[PDB]
């Protein structure tokens, strides 16, 4: 999803379903590649 | 109009976009690893280019 070569337009935004896997969110929230990382109803650290 | 027992002037330099991280209850590189304000901070934050 994040490393996809080309992205969709906002009006026809793509949706990917995630299921049956282990999500290591550190890989995301510890990366310095994102300008905005805003989490609602959850705290990023707790995601793990 | 106010008195206080002590004042602490904590001085440092950051880049513009990180100024928002110098505030109570913020997250990010600065707020996490460099300088963290308490949730009950009582004071002023001054920044200029």
């Amino acid at each position: 999803v994040f490393n996809a070569t080309r992205f969709a337009s906002v009006y026809a935004w793509n949706r990917k379903r995630i299921s049956n896997c282990v999500a290591d969110y550190s890989v995301l929230y510890n990366s310095a590649s994102f300008s905005t990382f805003k989490c609602y109803g959850v705290s990023p650290t707790k995601l793990n | 109009d106010l008195c206080f027992t002590n004042v602490y002037a904590d001085s440092f330099v950051i880049r513009g976009d990180e100024v928002r991280q110098i505030a109570p209850g913020q997250t990010g590189k600065i707020a996490d690893y460099n300088y963290k304000l308490p949730d009950d901070f009582t004071g002023c934050v001054i920044a200029w280019n």
